[PDB]
RNA sequence: CACUGACAGGGAACGUGAGCUGGGUUUAGACCGUCGUGAGACAGGUUGGUUUUACCCUACUUGGCUGGAGAUUGCGAGUAA
RNA sequence: CGUGAUUGCCCAUUAUUCCUUUGGUGAGGGCGGCUAUAUUUCUUUGUGAGAAAGUGUAGCCCUCCCGAUGUAGACGUGGCGUGGGGGUGAGGACGAAGCCGAUGGCGCGAGCCUCGGAUGGACCCGCCUCUAGUGCAGAUCUUGGUUGGCGUAGCAAAGAU
RNA sequence: CAUAAGAAUUGAGGCACCAAGUGGGCCUUCUUCGGUAAGCGGAGCAGGCGAUGCGGAAUGAACCGCUUAGGGAUAUGUGG
RNA sequence: ACGGACCAAGGAGUCAAACAGACGCGCAAGGGAGGAGUAUGUAUGUGAGAACUCUUUUCUCGUACUGAAAGGGAGAGUGUGAUUUUACACCCGUGGCGUGCGCAAUUUCUCUUUUUUGUGUUUUUGCCCAACGCCGGCCGGCCCCCCGUGGGCUGCGCGCG
RNA sequence: ACCGAUAGCGAACAAGUAGCGUGAGCGAAAGUUUGAAAAGUACUUUGGAAAGAGAGUGACAUAGAACCUGAAAUCGUGAC
């Protein structure tokens, strides 16, 4: 009759059943947060740089409409 | 309506489905609210954090009709207005008269690019159209 | 599917299913209902038992809810309604609800026989 | 059920180990980083801050970042039903560059720069042999075997 | 209990909507139990002149010659006494519902008594119990000319909502056109088809795994 | 019990005063509403029909009314202003026997 | 000796025997059904099962959003293919934004009236289904529209652990002050 | 203590209550000593204090009290020397 | 010699194989207004007899395939019953309904049908929708009832005809 | 993507919504603690049983074999 | 271990708010009235809680949020100039993905068809990711302090209704 | 769009009766001949008497006042 405790059989049973999982790891990209701010405040200023991509981003397509529209 | 009713496929089924093990009874093992902190923590804490204590400010008596509802943006009123309106005014020439109490609200707040000048007779506005009505040359005018 | 030929026979069982020691309890009664019962060697399906009914023991779907002589029975009150039915050799005969009163047979049989195309009523047990 | 210091001890691994006592060299402040580099974790003891707990020595994760004196590793962590990523404070002093990778990609590179080199770089040039085969056999002297007990009063225990 | 409900008031409508084409589609309307050797227009639509008469057999003798022998011979003789309890409980009689005159209002005389489930409606009304017996749509609605045409007003039209419901009116179709399955038979369609198959039965193998003669 | 995924823990009728085999009590539902529609109505009516030689409703002011909300709303109020009524001129007391109402409580803003 | 499945007779999941109670429907599918198959066109196909799902499954699109496919036609070719169909099973809903926004030619399930109009209005076309396929066998210069699915609320009630991680917006009885929100926008109470 | 060839030890739901009996056991009453603030307690002491049913099944005893199988025939040859 | 008498076996829900069943995020196809596809099969080494021969074939049918025990628990029904509504079957005293039926049969079943009265005797039922005080062995269930128990216990005080 | 030399798989993967039913276990190879011990107690791993029957162990919850549609035909399993 | 002598008839998962999902179902930034009230004959009745509705006023909830507050408040459009207080212009914020659409090679096909190949390209509302950006918020940064080029922490916010 | 005589009010019934309890109070059980009706079985005859057997009635008494039906449990019988 000595009531016992606990345990941790059937659990890798359990957790292969539902298996193991990672998630795509490296998302395609980070999963976000924190860093050293001396590089982070680096990073933003060649980030800042998107806005010269959202216009290479138009300069095809005004390519496209000025070599001919035909 | 009782031909959908779980029973009608549970009969000769003891339970009801309610798992063999598990016996339970019509009693609550818990009931209402209460015990949140005990036996249901984890849950409690979860599922409505924020609760208790109190604390920030109090205005009793409040009468909340006093402060019923009054915002728009902006676009959205052109909307209201006749279709007519707001494919022809733009020029400034001809400013479409709008009155916000139909509409409701009482204040303005930013958004919208417009497609027509026009005069609103409204009655707040955010800094925006100082910059939004304004750089249109659409038109505010404040209630009096 | 049968005749002629299958390979072997045309269901294997189809006395009824039922409790068990219906026998037993005279208020007890023959239907077939699923054991629950815990320990159930019933539903253990422990050896010493009686069966049960099971998909795996269905009629062949293209060969059942069919008679013994090829049809399944069609239910018909009334002439107009057999009269419909000519086309039909395949896989129907009429049956008529019998379950309604007779003058009707009287006339229903009149036209049936004559119209040349089987009713069990008509066609059973000794008279026609 | 037992006592849990976050920093609780063990009996033969902490301590700091046969003739490997004291401090980090300088040879280990010499090595320079870059981020997302797949570094593995060692416990010095040393400074018993941005030491991680126990999980960790013997595990291989990779960088995200570099602080003053420590870089970020993030790790997987296996729990329950998977790894979780866990984004570690270490200073500096508490991780190293593996090989586990190096070589492959070494390797691919060296094999793409000969690969590249054999079509459309200049040359021409063996390596290896396959795997394993057969043979000609022009043997001269094979034996057998007579094992235990001849001349075992020369041996055995007593 | 919920002996009570809301419905949505563009839905109620609605719904009686698609009925009120449905009370015209024919093949629903004699599919509904209704019958007419004498078929013709779907619907039939009638003199509102008719309204006015007063005898109960002039009147019903036009109607049964101009249709309603059938369906209203269905009517009246398909009453039996409600079998089961219901009758206990005071539904001592049954029978079906036969055919639908729509007046503007009602002036004959009579008017047309004697008979419900065999309507009448002053237009302004139509009342989907008696649209859609059993929920199962379709009857003949026999039109006074006046509530034929003042039928179109009520309803205004897709396009033009307004009528005395305010906006609610014949609104989109989903599909332009039904027969799709003729449209789907086309010819573009029917150029863009795949071609098929061929080389049919007997087996190939015919078992024998085993070498042989086979 | 059944596994649907549906909108937690609820439906409320099975709650106080709701007389079960005890009695309570609080009863007041409204199926009386057709019937009292009627009420309202075949009372209406028939009403009218007694009052007969008069125009029905008594006339009352204008007005704009209350606070925010209706700040800029009118309904025809209560009663009507004395001082109206006087500037048109018209006795209060014979203004109630014209059935034009009257008031007192409108201050008159 | 079976064994393991991956998950054991495979669960409806994209389903079959199938929704929703519009009758055209039932045809459409009998339509498209072929068309996609055997009249190999994936975007038939894809049209076919598109058809199949449930009003979520189904939540909306609008207008401007579609204005911008209308900026792609302008990027796209010197223009030799000058047109464009988009496809959208769902409503059309007016947007607001511009709404001085062209014409143009959509295929949706419903253009709201307003909508409808004023669209066609402007020169667009509202062309059903029905009007277009059969008038549009095969893709090219077709545009998927695959409505949007995020922007529902719902998920927004999804996530409580408050955690500086979690950010999420409980199912909850305030509809103003505290009510079970004191703290959190008080660092202090229950903290975080 | 006494007898005696002999005064072995055990088993049988610690055999053995529809066997008794109730002295033992354990309520209630009640005394004491102790203990306990207390009520109370006490495996302390003490004392008096409701022991049912068989007609049944089976089981046991006596008492009565009735056959034979079946096979080519249970279709017939009524030990076998 | 070189094998050879010649054949070592017996026997699970496993296995094979084969059929039928069943489900399946399963495979095919035919899915046409006479070319074709199922049903039935000859004359029967190279035939669909479009024309030898009857019968079926409007989105389903017709072929193919893998898998197929499962408590708790869950889900599914072009699942099953019933009470009652609405529609629709105007079902019948030439005896309803009820009821009995070593009555048969159909359906894996759940039921459902049928044929009987040496039955019973007037109201009652189908089908599609609606809708439920909706489908019992047990509850130390309940009310009623019904036993066996068993002519057993037993009828044995108060003196006796 | 060769080596010249060193996988296999991959009857999908990705990804998610949301609700149940459960929380006394028990049995075992293996490791192992308490105590003489204990069909004892008490953990570790895997597997079972539980919650399955079939076939085997004259007898057995957990041992052997093996799991199950319904069958049929065949051959094996353990075991004879 | 308990309960269970027998047979009829009973005999137990209900109604129901807000609410989460699922699904059908309506319409859609509105939607839902909603309380009511009017309202005219079918003709019992009638000028239908329930018939038909039918609806001006709208009401009510919904169609920005954020702050305890005091309180503010979203194309910080995009783009643009921009020393961008501004001022201009006015048919996709930045990147990763994208059923798709395009192009070429690729098979046959006359050509078509066009199998097959090879690519291109395209809004992150197609989904999600990843990063600004944006509202309220907070520290007000940079600096010795404070202000401006510009900050810089944070949130049920916003990002093409 | 209720229940159907164990239902349904307690109570379809001379029921809130009867009954029960000191009393407070507690407070039941209990339905239908007739295709039409008593036509409610004369008469005979045995039989103390009941009664029986006849008869006689009535479509039907397997309808004779236990009246519609007449379920099941239980039992005799027949029959095996």
């Amino acid at each position: 009759a000595k009531s016992k405790n606990h345990t941790n059989h059937n659990q890798s049973r359990k957790n292969h059943r539902n298996g193991i999982k990672p998630p795509l790891p490296l998302y395609m990209y980070n999963s976000k947060r924190g860093g050293w701010l001396p590089a982070l405040v680096n990073t933003r200023r060649v980030r800042k740089n998107n806005q010269k991509a959202a216009l290479k981003a138009r300069r095809e397509r005004l390519a496209a409409h000025q070599a001919a529209q035909k | 309506p009782t031909r959908f009713k779980k029973t009608r496929h549970q009969r000769g089924s003891t339970f009801c489905g309610y798992g063999r093990v598990g016996k339970h009874r019509k009693h609550p093992s818990g009931r209402g609210n209460a015990g949140g902190e005990h036996h249901h923590r984890i849950n409690f804490r979860k599922y409505h954090p924020g609760y208790f204590g109190k604390c920030g400010m109090n205005h009793y008596h409040k009468k909340k009709n006093t402060t019923w509802k009054p915002t728009i943006n902006l676009d959205n009123l052109t909307k209201l207005m006749a279709k007519d309106e707001a494919m022809k005014a733009k020029k400034g020439e001809a400013l479409p008269v709008i009155d916000l109490l139909a509409n409701g609200y009482s204040k303005l707040l930013g958004n919208g690019h417009l497609q027509a000048p026009c005069i609103v007779k409204a009655r707040w506005v955010s800094k925006l159209a100082d910059k939004k009505i304004r750089k249109a040359g659409g038109a505010v005018v404040l209630q009096a | 599917v049968k005749p002629f030929v299958p390979r072997n026979i045309v269901k294997k069982r189809t006395k009824k299913f039922t409790r068990h020691r219906c026998e037993l309890f005279p208020q007890l009664s023959s239907s077939w209902r699923k054991p629950r019962g815990e320990d159930s060697p019933v539903r253990r399906r422990y050896k010493g038992q009686k069966a049960m009914p099971n998909k795996g023991y269905g009629s062949d779907r293209r060969t059942k809810y069919i008679t013994p002589s090829g049809f399944k029975n069609f239910p018909v009150n009334n002439v107009q309604d057999l009269y419909m039915l000519l086309m039909q050799n395949r896989k129907y005969a009429g049956v008529i609800s019998h379950t309604v009163g007779a003058k009707a047979r009287k006339a229903i049989v009149r036209k049936a026989h004559e119209l040349d195309v089987r009713l069990i009523n008509g066609n059973a047990k000794l008279r026609r | 059920v037992h006592s849990h210091g976050y920093k609780c001890g063990t009996r033969h691994l902490f301590a700091k180990k046969f003739r490997k006592h004291g401090v980090p060299s300088v040879s280990t402040i010499l090595t320079n980083f870059k981020v997302g580099d797949y570094v593995d974790v060692v416990a010095d003891a040393a400074v018993r801050a941005g030491m991680p707990h126990k999980y960790y020595h013997g595990r291989t994760g990779i960088v995200w970042n570099v602080t003053p004196r420590g870089v970020g590793v993030i790790i997987n962590k296996p729990v329950r039903n998977r790894t979780v990523r866990k984004r570690i404070c270490v200073r500096f002093e508490h991780v190293r560059k593996s090989r586990c990778q190096e070589a492959f990609k070494q390797k691919l590179k060296d094999l793409e720069a000969f690969r590249a080199a054999k079509k459309a770089g200049t040359p021409l040039p063996p390596k290896k042999v396959s795997t394993r085969n057969g043979g000609f056999v022009c043997p001269k002297k094979v034996e057998v075997l007579a094992r235990r007990t001849a001349d075992y009063e020369a041996m055995i225990p007593y | 209990r919920r002996w009570h409900r809301k419905i949505n008031l563009h839905q109620k409508r609605f719904a009686v909507v698609s009925a009120l084409a449905a009370s015209s589609l024919p093949a629903l309307v004699m599919s509904r139990g209704h019958k007419i050797e004498n078929v013709a227009e779907v619907p039939l639509v009638v003199e509102d002149g008719v309204r006015a008469y007063e005898k109960t057999k002039e009147a019903m003798t036009f109607l049964k010659t101009v249709g309603a022998i059938d369906d209203v011979n269905r009517v009246n003789d398909s009453r039996q006494i409600r079998a089961g309890r219901g009758k206990m409980r005071n539904r001592r009689y049954v029978a079906r519902r036969g055919p639908m005159l729509v007046m503007p209002d009602n002036k004959g005389t009579r008017a047309f008594r004697n008979i419900f489930g065999l309507d009448l409606a002053n237009v302004n009304s139509l009342n989907l119990l008696h649209l859609a017996p059993g929920g199962h749509v379709g009857r003949f609605i026999i039109w006074t000319k006046s509530a034929f045409e003042k039928l179109d007003k009520i309803f205004g039209t897709f396009t033009e909502p307004s009528t005395v419901k305010s906006g609610f009116m014949l609104p989109a179709p989903m599909l332009t056109s039904t027969d799709v399955t003729r449209i789907m038979q086309s010819e573009e369609v029917r150029r863009v088809l795949k071609p098929k198959k061929l080389q049919p039965k007997r087996p190939s193998r015919y078992r024998q795994p085993t070498n042989g003669i086979r | 019990m059944p596994k649907g995924n549906n909108a937690i823990p609820h439906v409320h009728q099975r709650k106080h005063w709701n007389p079960c085999s005890s009695q309570k009590g609080n009863v007041k539902v409204f199926f009386n509403q057709p019937a009292q529609k009627q009420r309202r109505r075949r009372l209406r009516l028939l009403k009218a029909k007694k009052i007969f030689p008069r125009p029905l409703k008594a006339l009352r002011p204008q007005v704009n009314c209350p606070t925010v909300r209706y700040n800029m709303k009118r309904r025809l109020g209560r009663g009507f202003s004395l001082e109206e009524l006087k500037a048109a001129g018209v006795k209060p007391r014979y203004a109630r026997t014209i059935g034009i109402r009257v008031d007192r409580r409108r201050k008159n803003k | 000796g079976v064994d393991l499945t991956g998950v054991q007779k495979k669960k409806r999941v994209v389903r079959h025997h199938t929704y929703s109670t519009n009758p055209y429907i039932k045809l459409l599918i009998k339509l498209y059904k072929f068309l996609g198959k055997r009249t190999n066109s994936p975007f038939n196909k894809l049209i076919h099962k598109r058809l199949l799902k449930s009003r979520n499954n189904r939540a909306p699109i609008s207008l401007s959003r579609i204005a911008v496919c209308m900026r792609r036609r302008t990027v796209w070719l010197k223009k030799g293919k000058k047109s464009p169909i988009a496809v959208i099973v769902g409503d059309v809903l007016d947007d607001v934004r511009m709404t001085r926004i062209p014409a143009l030619r959509i295929c949706a399930l419903r253009f709201s009236k307003s909508a409808r109009e004023r669209i066609t209005g402007a020169g667009g076309e509202c062309l059903t289904f029905d009007q277009l396929a059969m008038m549009a066998p095969t893709g090219k210069n077709t545009m998927l529209l695959r409505g949007r699915k995020s922007g529902r609320e719902s998920v927004k009630h999804f996530g409580a652990a408050g955690v500086p991680g979690s950010h999420a917006k409980p199912h909850v009885s305030s509809r103003g002050k505290e009510r079970q929100r004191s703290s959190k926008r008080r660092h202090a109470f229950r903290h975080k």
